């Protein structure tokens, strides 16, 4: 299936965490195709800028076959 | 444990059939002639087909025990008697009852157990049986072993051995040494071996000196009772023989050589105690070195 | 879940008193008692799974449980069982090593009955299975600790029967 | 024809009968197909060049 | 069996069947019958195949029933034997069925777990379901064991 | 679940028996009827909507049901009404094709009765309408696979009751 | 590493070392020197002590070194006691280390994969470090062999 | 038993039990030993007394074993052996237990209807039942042949 | 309900088999005990209301369930809550007579939980004031009894919660 | 009594005497001589036995003998010696018979509603009652004394 590889930072904005928090601050996760639209609308919604986005999988306009 | 044959016929349920009616005496002489016979006309036992770490602790209580009280337990699991030893021997699966077996007859060869009497002769019944599990399959010896085996210990419900076996009526006789014959190294043996250091240690002349193995001579009565409570703590000898003569100042060089099965400075029983006594012509030992010869075991 | 120490502390804490003399003799019995504990924890992680499977050997294997019709049937049936073995065992540990059997109560018998009545599962058979483990982790400790780990497990029995 | 006295000294416990899951069922083949163990191989560790015998490739 | 699986995918996607599916069924349905004449074969020559099975599993990894073996002792290879059988039915009811849902749910889940427990060899346990594999395919005709010796296939693969 | 090859085989494993001659007759009935199942299969998937359209519009439409203050009179209650009745279509289905009413047990009956109660959702009309929806699917589907289905939903119907 | 380890919890509480911890780094670091003589003691006698454990393993399940075993034939037995040196070794570091971590880390995560792509008995490797252990005990004093007994029987829980 | 009756009465009249009830309950307790030494006498004759009550019924009644009885026929013969060692095990649970409780709540309720069911003549197993008190009483003392006789002839009376 | 007697032979006859020895020891147990179970229920049937006073002014008396507004606040709801003290008392009587903790399963738990749950009765101090029927039991009874008859209390506790 | 209350239970469940229930009654005969014996004491003893019992409840709680109590007066105590003396023959009715059932049905049933219309303290009266029991275990032999100790305690539970 077509899957996307997403490179974001996201910020925090309400507490100081005083955890070890870089790993979900600036991160590159491999999202499917039907979870990318939700998945930007939350980094979105969080603040979060999306640095790099690619299809890492499948080809564009793929009519059928993109299972 | 491991579904057991109690009546089929065949051979091999007539085979356990005809041990169970053997006696408590017959079946304890049969297993451990079976055990001797292992290897060559019975099966090889595996051990580590078993969980025998849950038969350690017993093995060890068991080789802790003293000879006497040794066969003693020995014979109350052939007798199915009430005791704690027997209860957790009954709390065991038949492959680990058996590789217990397996290892006390390994610690009877050894040493670490007492034997079985010297001289002791199978009975007919029981030799016509260890026969015929020779002539049995290996797979068909061992699942007659197991089957033979396993009903010792002591089971709640379970009550028989109507003949019984009252079992049989070292430290307390002399010492046996070849070559030597003197009341001074003999009544120092035996007080060594029986651990009353306080009352051995008069055997030492005042000036009395003892070289123990890789260290230098200690000289001083107190310093050998020292050396005897904190270092020579219970451990076994066995003298083999020895050789007697005369030296300067009226002394008697005596040179013995022996085993002793205790662990004494490492090389566990096979390690060779040579006794270098210089007694004094009044007879205590003025001098006394307990030299440690090695076998080609190395790393001491 | 509280141990030995926890139990005295909140003891004296409900009657809001600082630890008395009672209480340090208590404690000072669970520090003695703690090295032997902590043997027999060792003793038991190192002996697992061998534990468990002389325990089901002793009481369960041959018999109609283990047979066609019987409980511990099917190869994911035979699993399961040595699963909630083996989480019996640890947890007994566990209570041992804790000196207390809070644990017990709050993470395996809260519903435990309920569970074994909802699949089936023989109390009985599970019950004389903890005594075979029981007698096992007896043989394989010692004599104190195996004590322990015998009050322990009847606790364990008690709560599911 | 039949005859009862056979079967009333052929009487058997009900509990005793094998079922279907019983490895007591397969012990008669077990007994048919004698299977032949292996001779024991002795070898001595000390005998063993470790770093040699080992393959290589 | 293959009805149960297609009604669960079906369920989890929260549809009715496929024409795939339904295709699939109704092929199922249609070849039934070669099915349960190798399920036929299968029980009434299962003494044969399980002996013969055995025999050749003893003779190819002979430690098994040698001394510190698992399957040492009349009882051990009885139990060995027992094993085998009870992985035959299971070959004859996944192949009855059409799928092998009811073999990994009876002696396929888990199957690790307990021979760990119990000492034993799932390798070795692999190489009899092959012996009996062969066998069967050798009592059916060509195309009938053919297809037969997928399931044998599957255990095989799942246990090794 | 379980179709009926499943009941065969379960039955079997549970005795611990190999198929044997009755089982076999057992499932050449079931393979004889497979091909008849597969076609009302096949007509209900394509015709989902409109049965429960027409089981509605002859059970539920311009009655008390639908007017103001009952169970499915606002819009989300006839939604939640609409969603019932193609759970209870396709798990009729899916009961008809594997030839057995264990799935309506593991899915649907299992605290259906409890939901309703506690939803206050009148089982009387439910019932009314399922009994609409099995001369409403017999009509497309057939006389056979119909009894087939009247059969699930008469199951389905004394669930509910 | 103990201090690794020490470290590792700190930073997943995110807080600096405990007191405790740091007491515990200070008793370790101090008795370091007795800690490696026993890692001396190993890698000195590493030769015998696996010697001597292969021929006990050996003695204890004939069947592997059988005909149709894993370690049949005279180079499969030379692997073995290579796999025994090797696990020898992993247990010196870990007794250095004064953690178990590095005999994990090297030795035994995917150990079950291992062995079962090779087809060997992984009780059968349990036992052969249990002798190990046994030997290396032996061979040592009373505290050190507990010591090492730690070691030693974190590495059999983890193989059983 | 008699402490499971008491219990049952006092909580039916929601109460705790009277002296009179608990001193009948310690005598029964205290007078075990002869109803467990019955219980291992007739559980080790079982067998013997099974067989000879069962040939001494077919000598008596030739109708049952004859062409058209219900025990006619080699199956039905081992059933009917099965029935009386049924009722053997009932008794001795009732001997053992000191009450005929265990003996009416296992196989005595409903009798009437099975073996009416089954076609069986609930008069030929009351012979049986008779046959077996007569050969446990031989195998038995006197006064614990007296014993066991007065539950045998209890479930006699309940058959018929 | 089931005793040690009726227990026993139930666990032979479901699996068909005599008695043999393991199961007459557990009844020659059984008999060794039923002296001591015996002098204990006379004890307790003598002391039953002084038990049940002793546990309450223990327990619950000047807490907050007798103050207005808790669950002990009417006289009628004390004496439902001395009524269900008496049958706790007199059921683990008979459970301790009879060695089996049947009758208190098929009697006083079997939805007594669920009747609480309704009436709103605060499960975690009935079982407190449970436990105080058990230590007064105890005194009054001696150890090797007193621990009988807290067994099948705890074991009602358990049931409760 | 023991005998009336099985022959009771019999007739509930229509039917003739269980075996346990007619060792019990046995048991009882038996028991007969020393109930009769424990009788006998009790009757010879009963002016003593009142004596030291009444002086007992007298000195423990004084209030009913001062002014204002219910037994104010020398026709009071007589009448509080005369209760004394018909509950203890009472008891030695309840121990000849060997169960408490004539107590009870004689002067143990409405105790409260009577000693409520009369006044009289009904914990008093069981205080007495337990005097007369502790002197009654003084004078007699301990099995006797235990053995009325039970039947003593149900009256004094009963009057609680
Ligand atoms: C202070 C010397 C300088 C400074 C600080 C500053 N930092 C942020 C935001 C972040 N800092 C980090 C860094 C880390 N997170 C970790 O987990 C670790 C590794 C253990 C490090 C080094 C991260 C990840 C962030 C992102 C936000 C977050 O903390 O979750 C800010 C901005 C914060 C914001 O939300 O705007 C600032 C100001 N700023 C300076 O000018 C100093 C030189
Ligand atoms: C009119 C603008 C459109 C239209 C109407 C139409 N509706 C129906 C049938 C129903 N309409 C409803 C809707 C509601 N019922 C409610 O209680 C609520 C909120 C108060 C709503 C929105 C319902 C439930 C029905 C079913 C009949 C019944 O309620 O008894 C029809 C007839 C459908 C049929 O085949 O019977 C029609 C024609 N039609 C149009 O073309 C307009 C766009
Ligand atoms: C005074 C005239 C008499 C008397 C009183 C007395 N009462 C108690 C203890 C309690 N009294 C009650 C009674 C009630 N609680 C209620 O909610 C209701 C209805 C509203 C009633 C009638 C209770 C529940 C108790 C228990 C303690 C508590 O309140 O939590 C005592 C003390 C008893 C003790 O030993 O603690 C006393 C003294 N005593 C007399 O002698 C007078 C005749
Ligand atoms: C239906 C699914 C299912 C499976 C798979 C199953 C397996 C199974 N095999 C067992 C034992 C056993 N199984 C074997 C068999 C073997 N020995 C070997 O060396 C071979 C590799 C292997 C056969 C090919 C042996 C030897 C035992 C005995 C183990 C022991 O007693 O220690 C046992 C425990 C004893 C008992 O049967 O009661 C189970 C449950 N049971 C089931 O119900
Ligand atoms: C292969 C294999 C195995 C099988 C292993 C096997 C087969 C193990 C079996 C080993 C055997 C046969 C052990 C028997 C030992 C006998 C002893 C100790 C008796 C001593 C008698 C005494 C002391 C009495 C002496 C006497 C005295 C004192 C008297 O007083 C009077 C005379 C008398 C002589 C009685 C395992 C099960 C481990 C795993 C699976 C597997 O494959």
């Amino acid at each position: 299936m077509r899957m996307f590889r997403i490179t974001a930072c996201v910020p925090s904005q309400t507490r100081i965490r005083t955890q070890r928090e870089l790993q979900n601050t600036y991160f590159t996760k491999l999202v499917p195709y039907d979870n990318w639209f939700r998945e930007q609308q939350r980094i979105m919604k969080m603040g979060g800028k999306i640095v790099k986005v690619e299809l890492a999988t499948g080809r564009p306009g793929t009519n059928a076959g993109l299972a | 444990g491991i579904f057991p044959n109690t009546l089929a016929a065949d051979v091999v349920p007539a085979t356990i059939a005809r041990f169970s009616q053997l006696n408590a005496e017959d079946q304890l002489a049969l297993i451990w002639f079976a055990y001797l016979e292992m290897g060559k006309t019975l099966t090889i036992a595996a051990p580590g087909a078993a969980s025998m770490q849950l038969a350690e602790n017993a093995l060890k209580e068991i080789q802790a025990m003293g000879p006497l009280q040794q066969t003693q337990a020995m014979c109350d699991l052939a007798n199915r008697a009430d005791t704690p030893l027997c209860r957790t021997y009954a709390s065991w699966s038949p492959n680990i009852k058996l590789g217990f077996w397996y290892r006390l007859g390994e610690l009877m060869e050894q040493g670490f157990v007492a034997p079985i009497p010297a001289g002791y002769q199978l009975s007919a019944n029981a030799n016509a049986v260890l026969a015929t599990i020779q002539g049995l399959e290996s797979g068909q010896q061992i699942t007659v072993l197991r089957n033979a085996v396993v009903d010792m210990g002591f089971t709640a419900g379970k009550d028989g051995k109507r003949i019984a076996e009252p079992v049989v009526p070292a430290s307390r006789t002399k010492v046996s040494i070849e070559g030597v014959t003197n009341a001074t190294v003999l009544n120092y043996m035996d007080n060594l071996n029986a651990n009353d250091f306080d009352t051995l240690i008069e055997l030492f002349t005042s000036d009395g000196a003892l070289q123990p193995p890789f260290q230098r001579p200690i000289v001083g009565k107190e310093n050998v009772l020292r050396f005897f409570r904190e270092e020579c703590q219970n451990l076994k000898l066995i003298p083999e023989r020895g050789v007697t003569e005369p030296a300067e100042d009226g002394f008697t060089q005596i040179k013995v050589t022996g085993k002793v099965q205790t662990p004494w400075f490492g090389g566990n029983v096979g390690m060779n105690i040579a006794w270098r006594f210089l007694l004094n012509p009044e007879g205590k030992i003025f001098f006394v070195a307990i030299d440690l010869l090695a076998s080609p075991k190395e790393l001491l | 879940m509280q141990d030995a120490i926890t139990a005295v502390i909140n003891s004296a804490d409900v009657q809001g008193k600082y630890l008395d003399g009672a209480a340090m003799d208590k404690l000072k019995s669970y520090f003695a008692s703690g090295e032997l504990r902590v043997r027999a924890a060792s003793v038991i992680s190192a002996n697992a799974a061998t534990i468990v499977k002389e325990a089901v050997a002793k009481s369960l294997l041959y018999s109609d449980v283990t047979r066609p019709g019987g409980n511990m049937y099917t190869t994911r049936r035979y699993a399961a069982c040595i699963r909630d073995l083996d989480y019996y065992l640890r947890y007994a540990t566990y209570a041992m090593l804790a000196g207390d059997a809070s644990i017990l109560d709050e993470r395996v018998l809260n519903g435990l009955k309920e569970t074994y009545n909802s699949l089936g599962v023989p109390i009985s058979s599970t019950v004389q299975a903890i005594q075979a483990i029981k007698e096992v982790t007896a043989s394989l400790v010692g004599a104190d600790a195996g004590k322990e780990m015998g009050v322990y497990l009847d606790y364990i029995c008690s709560g599911l029967s | 024809q039949i005859v009862w006295q056979n079967e009333v000294r052929r009487f058997i416990p009900q509990e005793k009968k094998l079922t279907a899951g019983n490895p007591m069922n397969f012990l008669g083949m077990a007994r048919s197909i004698n299977p032949a163990a292996n001779t024991i191989p002795k070898v001595s560790a000390q005998n063993i060049n470790i770093e040699a015998s080992v393959p290589r490739r | 069996s293959i009805v149960t699986k297609s009604i669960v995918n079906a369920d989890a996607e929260a549809r009715y069947l496929s024409p795939g599916e339904l295709d699939r069924i109704k092929a199922f349905v249609t070849g039934g019958a070669a099915r349960l004449r190798i399920a036929e074969t299968l029980t009434g020559s299962r003494e044969t195949i399980v002996k013969q099975a055995g025999d050749r599993l003893f003779q190819k990894r002979p430690d098994i029933v040698s001394p510190g073996g698992n399957a040492y002792g009349e009882e051990m290879t009885a139990t060995c034997l027992r094993d085998m059988d009870y992985y035959l039915r299971l070959v004859t009811y996944g192949v009855v069925s059409g799928d092998v849902t009811p073999i990994e749910e009876i002696g396929l889940v888990g199957v690790r777990e307990m021979y760990r427990s119990l000492g034993t060899p799932i390798e070795a346990v692999a190489q009899s379901v092959r012996e009996m594999k062969e066998v069967a395919s050798g009592l059916m005709s060509s195309d009938d064991a053919a297809e037969a010796s997928a399931y044998f296939d599957f255990v095989i693969g799942k246990m090794s």
